[PDB]
């Protein structure tokens, strides 16, 4: 299927809750995120970001 | 004393103005209503950078 509706066309969407402005930076300690998510193929990833300070 | 009090508040009222009215193509910038804009300026998406007009 090559409609623009068909499922393969896109993905899936994670909006946050909550939303910083231009003075907020990532506060040390609370800069680490984690997806746990499994692969096209089936094998499970978990990828680890530590993003930077400030 | 008087008239130099005069001279400057048609001054302000000139900055209130031009605060008020500068725009880019309608777009108020300097009256406060501009905020933070991020500019899309790579190829992939999420490569933004935030300018503030205050």
């Amino acid at each position: 299927d090559m409609r623009s509706d068909n499922r393969m066309m896109g993905g899936t969407s994670y909006v946050a809750a909550e939303g910083k402005d231009k003075d907020w930076k990532v506060q040390a300690g609370a800069n680490d995120i984690t997806f746990t998510l499994k692969d096209i193929d089936g094998n499970d990833q978990t990828i680890t970001v530590n993003a930077k300070e400030g | 004393r008087v008239a130099i009090q005069e001279e400057i508040t048609a001054l302000n009222d000139e900055l209130n103005r031009i605060a008020e009215t500068t725009s880019f193509g309608g777009n108020k910038l300097l009256n406060g209503t501009f905020s933070t804009k991020s500019f899309q300026i790579g190829a992939d998406n999420g490569e933004a950078v935030m300018l503030t007009l205050k």
